[PDB]
């Protein structure tokens, strides 16, 4: 398993840890969100290019287009709780506690 | 190569016009620039508050239709195949999705610019 | 899958994609269409959990088709052990190896 | 696991045909319609065995073969050959749209000369036959001894001794 | 929330479900996955208060996450055989890559603090849809792919998913949070026999899921959301309240209530395979829930609970939507232990 | 035990080769209780509408205990054809795999040396 | 009667791209199913050969396929020259 | 050498996310993002992904695009986040450099780097097939087969995204 799956699938690792590892910020948590399936989206054309999977091929785009379709939720999401709350700082995010 | 070649041609040649832009005049930095502008004024206390919006909804909608066109750009490759009936009735139910998703748009407010 | 609707009611509805020996589009064949024939066609009606150890050679020798792991593993101790005694020096490539 | 089959370094050693591609590309139906025969047989021998080791004699037969057309070729008009690959090769995608003019000019001399025609559209690319005296691939893949299958079980339904047979359940 | 725009959510997030077990292709899992996800956030925000807002948000959060692990082991065993068709996976990391992927969806793990917030957020509609339907996919998928799961693993996490739910719920008294907590519990206990015979976790998922709909129907014919709340529906529904009752006895498995097969059937599958120390954990922490379930029942019918002047003019008005099933959904959840052979139907 | 068995034809209830078992009696303690599991459904549903329990609406009893016992009785065939498939492949694997169950020899107590233990 | 040409004309009138779009949408769909060359189409993607139609072994009694690749038997595209 | 560049496009790859999920300014993600997505491009292109290097350009750039859209919209405040205004970005972001950098010394020294799968520090090139493709574009081909053989992808996805705009439509809808 050369370099390149090495790269892509670290960056994957980093953007689990980002996404997941939350510092103050829900916008920019989903963009890691997001850029999490662009490293997904790399490495799945990866081996379908490298194999021959002549039909796999169309994969990557499907895969791509339900996982926008994820953004386009979540920054619709975003905006739902902003216009209330104000912000997308995510630590007034407490109104649900019990 | 040959078109990485043409890219870093293009974007040193613009480098090179930006550093020429930004470093070869003369200013004398004085405090009173720095205020910014407005029509005459300045921008009072914005220029960076939260934007109260709408059309959030046409550019939400604007992806959800690029992620369609997408999916139907792989059209000219498409209609050279052997079963050009079965691509004919798919593409064209591709299409005639899209015009019910705007459809659907149109009549619930949606594409319209919400106010 | 749980409820194989796709055999019970005659007809597929994902199988032509899952694995890379159907018939592709105009016969581009994959790159381990040969190594995955013999394991599927060893693996049929057998059993999982009885077919993973007599379909096994077939198995690894199919991943290493895919991955070529064992293969480029070999051609790095090549290249190890030609680029070392090249540094310490003692013979040169042929004309073939340089034009 | 084993460890090579490579011919010698003599056994692939045959004239390679030395011509341009525009040359190849203007010879083209001529050359398919007067050698197809070991071109045919070649790579029936290819697909077949699935193993070029077992087809270098048809490699031979094939390249000495098309040599000869070349020869034969060039033993007679040859300029009207020259004038039209050079005017394939300055295409830049070596079309043939852009030369029928000489075109005519090799097509006739091959006619009325070498005894040739031009095959139609689609004739030289239906599937052909031919016969080869060597054997059948029998196991092209090598394939081992394929897994026994399961063992066959029939029988009829007998009613299920004592029922359920769980905890207390008499039924 | 248009009626027909509600019905095309149903379906939606059923179709999501049904492309989940009936699909082979492994794609086809992810795409319902997430057919599913897609279609469950708006109902989820029917009510559209910011309570419904965080919960649709972490549900979302969650979810995606979880969709996104999944085609992380979706690559690997692709990567590592070249095949898409859901059976036994050839690399164990991606094993339990989807392990982790899966339970985040199902709250059974540390990954399980989503689920009774959520539950909190959203309506008790909702809540019977969230608690009952969103689990048949994730177990599904399970149950396919239970020829190689790291026993361990599956057996820890089933472990703190039942032992977090006993405990959790102790400390609550929202009607909802208590449920989650419950269904937690039951998750762990369904999963704890998932990779020995997935016969019995689907039968106990079927008990589950019976047990919940005939819950949750009744919650909102009595429209109760606290514990007080519904020890003031003593009065109005004292038939409510007693099936009330006696459904809160078949929760912890008390015999010869329903409850109490999926148990007995589960402990009795773990002894068959030399798991004789895993079945006491879980019959000792049942107990757990049977307290609050025991501090619900005292609540709702088996002490008085002190009524409300005006509350009394709600004698003059009836329960108009009728919400079918209900009858058959107690009896199912309440007497089928003299029909317990009838699992082997299952298999 | 089941769902990898050969020739097992999806989505379908009860397959061709279960009609060579009996079908459980119209009389059936299962069938007759399941009938009864019936009324309990019908009782309740006059319960939670505050309706008169013992005598509202018999035509919703008559359905509820008529389709309650039907699909007991086709679950019931199902149930036997289970049970009787696990015994079925039961005798075949055992009688295909002699090895694998050895003819234990029997020994009367007169032979064995089984150890009383004195209870005091 | 009345009432279905009355909308149509004020369909025409009020949103007339509406009508435009809506007629030529139609169109699209149900011609090609009544049209009488979408054979003529597939046959033209079959003829083309992307790849080598690799021969088949002789060994007698296949009269259909042609022995060599000027032979008058096999399959023809004449109908191809003539469109 | 231009040799390793196929190296290097995943290399500048990693720490082009790093700074992306360093948790930056929400602009400064999307950077970061937008130079990976960049380099990636690369990745995809020069193993023969042609059409997918150029489709992942398209809809993403267009899908950060939106992400901004509402950054500007419904994110940011009276004093934007800085990339250098948190002092534990910067550890992060080294945090980021460090451990590939590591990784891929070990990989150029022992080429067995055993950080959880196995890997091999020689390069990239080899994994390439040789072959040839006639008068057709593989990956064209294939993606062109979505309406031929992709019967069930395009009938659930179109289903989905027009549930995708009824949802969009719901849940902002705002009573
Ligand atoms: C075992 C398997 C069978 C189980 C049956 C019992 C459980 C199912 C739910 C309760 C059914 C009884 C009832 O009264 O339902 C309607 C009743 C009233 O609807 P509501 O949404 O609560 O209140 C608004 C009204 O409907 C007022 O109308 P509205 O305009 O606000 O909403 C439109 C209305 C439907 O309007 C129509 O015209 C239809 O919506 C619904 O009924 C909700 C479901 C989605 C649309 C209906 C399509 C169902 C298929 O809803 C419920 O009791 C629960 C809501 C969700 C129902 C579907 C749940 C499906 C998944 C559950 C698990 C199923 C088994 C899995 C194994
Ligand atoms: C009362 C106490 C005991 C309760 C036991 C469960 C009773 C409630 C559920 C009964 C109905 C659902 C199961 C049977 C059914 O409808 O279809 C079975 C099946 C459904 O098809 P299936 O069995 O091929 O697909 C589902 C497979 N599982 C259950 C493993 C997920 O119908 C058949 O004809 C079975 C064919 C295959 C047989 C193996
Ligand atoms: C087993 C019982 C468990 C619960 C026991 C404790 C609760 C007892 C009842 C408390 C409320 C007292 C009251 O006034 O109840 C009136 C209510 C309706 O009256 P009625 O229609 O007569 O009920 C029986 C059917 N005719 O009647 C009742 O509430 C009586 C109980 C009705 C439900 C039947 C028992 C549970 C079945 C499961």
């Amino acid at each position: 398993m050369p370099l390149v799956y090495m790269n892509i699938i670290m960056a994957f690792a980093i953007a689990l840890a980002g996404l997941l590892m939350y510092r103050s910020h829900l916008m920019s948590s989903l963009l890691c969100l997001e850029g999490m399936m662009l490293s997904l989206f790399i490495m799945s054309t990866l081996i379908i290019l490298n194999t021959h999977f002549t039909l796999a091929n169309m994969m990557p785009i499907i895969l791509l287009v339900f996982a926008a379709c994820e953004a386009a939720l979540g920054l619709s999401l975003l905006v739902m709780v902003s216009n209330t709350y104000g912000t997308d700082y995510v630590q007034n995010l407490n109104l649900l506690q019990c | 190569m040959n078109i990485m070649l043409t890219l870093l041609t293009n974007v040193t040649l613009a480098s090179l016009l930006v550093l020429i832009a930004f470093w070869l005049p003369q200013l004398n930095a004085y405090s009173e620039k720095t205020s910014p502008y407005e029509c005459g004024f300045d921008p009072m206390g914005s220029a960076r508050l939260p934007f109260s919006m709408k059309f959030f909804l046409v550019a939400i909608t604007f992806l959800l239709f690029d992620l369609e066109i997408a999916l139907l750009l792989p059209l000219p490759w498409a209609s050279q195949t052997n079963n050009l009936k079965t691509m004919l009735t798919m593409a064209l139910f591709l299409l005639i999705l899209l015009a019910a998703s705007l459809a659907y748009e149109w009549t619930q407010k949606g594409l319209e610019w919400a106010e | 899958p749980f409820f194989d609707v796709q055999k019970r009611l005659g007809l597929d509805l994902d199988r032509w994609m899952t694995i890379q020996s159907a018939e592709q589009p105009h016969k581009i064949p994959g790159r381990c269409h040969a190594f995955e024939k013999e394991w599927i066609e060893c693996a049929h009606g057998i059993g999982g959990i009885r077919a993973e150890k007599e379909c096994k050679i077939e198995f690894d020798d199919f991943v290493e088709c895919l991955l070529r792991q064992k293969t480029m593993k070999r051609l790095s101790a090549i290249k190890r052990q030609r680029d070392k005694l090249i540094k310490e020096g003692k013979y040169t490539p042929p004309p073939h190896h340089l034009g | 696991p084993g460890i090579v089959e490579l011919p010698t370094l003599e056994d692939l050693k045959v004239q390679e045909v030395k011509v341009s591609s525009s040359v190849l590309k203007a010879a083209a139906h001529h050359y398919g319609a007067q050698c197809d025969k070991p071109n045919k047989e070649f790579m029936l021998c290819r697909w077949e065995e699935k193993d070029p080791r077992r087809c270098l004699e048809e490699g031979k037969l094939v390249n000495q073969c098309a040599l000869d057309f070349f020869r034969q070729i060039k033993r007679h008009c040859a300029e009207p050959f020259t004038e039209y690959w050079t005017c394939i090769d300055y295409s830049g995608l070596q079309l043939f749209r852009h030369c029928r003019k000489q075109q005519a000019k090799f097509d006739e001399c091959v006619l009325d000369k070498l005894g040739w025609v031009r095959p139609d559209l689609g004739e030289l690319s239906k599937v052909t036959k031919v016969k080869t005296d060597r054997p059948l691939p029998e196991n092209p893949y090598h394939s081992r001894a394929r897994p026994e299958p399961n063992p066959e079980a029939e029988g009829d339904l007998k009613p299920a001794k004592h029922g359920s047979r769980l905890f207390f359940w008499t039924m | 929330m248009n009626p027909i725009i509600y019905t095309t959510l149903i379906m939606t997030v059923m179709s999501g479900t049904m492309l989940v077990m009936i699909s082979s292709h492994w794609l086809l899992i992810w795409i319902g996955f997430e057919m599913n996800l897609l279609a469950m956030i708006p109902v989820l925000m029917k009510n559209f208060n910011p309570r419904a807002t965080e919960a649709a948000t972490k549900y979302f959060l969650t979810q995606a996450t979880a969709s996104m692990m999944l085609m992380m082991a979706i690559i690997i065993n692709l990567l590592y055989s070249g095949q898409w068709t859901i059976t036994k996976m050839f690399n164990p990391v991606a094993m339990t890559m989807m392990t982790m992927a899966l339970a985040m969806k199902l709250g059974l793990s540390p990954f399980h603090f989503w689920v009774p917030e959520v539950t909190q957020g959203i309506s008790l509609q909702a809540g019977l849809l969230l608690l009952t339907w969103q689990k048949l996919a994730p177990l599904s998928v399970l149950c396919q792919i239970s020829q190689s799961i790291n026993p361990n693993l599956m057996l820890t996490m089933a472990m703190l998913s039942i032992l977090i739910g006993g405990w959790g719920g102790l400390n609550q008294t929202q009607l909802r949070k208590i449920m989650a907590y419950s269904s937690i519990a039951h998750m762990g206990w369904m999963t704890a026999v998932l990779p020995y015979n997935t016969t019995m976790t689907i039968l106990n998922l079927l008990i589950y899921i019976t047990m919940t709909l005939a819950m949750f129907m009744l919650l909102i014919h009595s429209s109760a959301t606290t514990t007080l709340s519904l020890s003031h529906t003593w009065n109005k529904m004292p038939v409510i309240t007693s099936l009330m009752m006696v459904t809160l006895l078949s929760m912890g498995g008390l015999p010869p209530l329903s409850g109490f097969m999926p148990k007995w059937m589960i402990i009795q599958e773990m002894t068959k395979n030399e798991s004789i120390i895993m079945p006491t954990l879980m019959a000792m922490t049942a107990l757990l829930n049977l307290y609050f379930y025991m501090r619900l029942a005292y609540s709702s019918s088996l002490t008085m609970f002190p009524s409300t002047n005006n509350m009394k003019m709600k004698w003059q008005f009836e329960h108009t939507k009728q919400m079918k099933l209900l009858p058959t959904m107690i009896v199912l959840s309440t007497l089928v232990l003299p029909m317990t052979p009838a699992l082997s139907s299952l298999n | 035990m089941m769902s990898g068995r050969p020739g097992r034809v999806p989505l379908q209830f009860l397959p061709n080769e279960a009609r060579s078992l009996p079908p459980p009696k119209l009389t059936d303690p299962r069938l007759v209780y399941m009938g009864f599991l019936g009324y309990c459904s019908g009782l309740i549903d006059n319960a939670i509408r505050r309706r008169p329990v013992v005598s509202a609406g018999l035509h919703r009893q008559l359905l509820y205990v008529t389709s309650f016992v039907f699909f007991g009785y086709y679950l019931l065939k199902r149930q036997d054809y289970m049970y009787a498939l696990r015994d079925h492949d039961m005798f075949a694997y055992v009688k295909s795999h002699p090895e694998d169950f050895p003819e234990k020899d029997k020994k009367t107590y007169g032979e064995i040396l089984e150890e009383f233990h004195p209870v005091r | 009667a009345g009432r279905i040409a009355s909308f149509l004309k004020n369909a025409w009138a009020k949103e007339p791209v509406l009508v435009a779009s809506f007629a030529i949408g139609g169109l699209a769909i149900i011609l090609p199913s009544l049209s009488p060359y979408t054979n003529y189409a597939i046959r033209i993607n079959r003829a083309t050969p992307y790849n080598y139609p690799v021969p088949l072994r002789d060994d007698g009694n296949m009269p259909d396929v042609p022995s060599h690749p000027q032979d008058p038997q096999g399959p023809s595209l004449e109908w191809l020259k003539n469109l | 050498m231009t040799m390793y560049i196929a190296f290097i496009l995943s290399t500048i790859f990693v720490i082009g996310f790093v700074g992306f999920s360093s948790k930056p300014s929400p602009i400064y993600g999307g950077l970061g993002l937008i130079v990976s997505g960049g380099v990636g491009c690369g990745i995809v292109l020069n193993f023969g992904g042609s059409f997918l290097g150029l489709m992942v350009f398209l809809i993403y750039l267009g899908g950060m695009l939106v992400v901004f859209g509402y950054t500007t919209a419904m994110a940011t405040e009276m004093y934007p986040e800085v990339w250098v205004s948190n002092k534990t970005v910067f550890g992060a972001f080294v945090s980021g450099l460090m451990m590939e950098f590591c990784m891929v010394y070990y990989a150029l020294k022992e080429e067995e780097v055993e950080i959880i799968f196995k890997f091999n520090g020689l390069g990239d090139w080899v994994i390439y097939d040789t072959g040839d493709s006639g008068f057709f574009s593989e990956e064209a081909m294939g993606i062109a087969a979505l309406y031929s053989y992709g019967t069930w992808l395009v009938i659930v996805t179109g289903w989905s995204l027009l549930i995708g705009v009824v949802v969009i439509m719901e849940i902002t809808r705002g009573n």
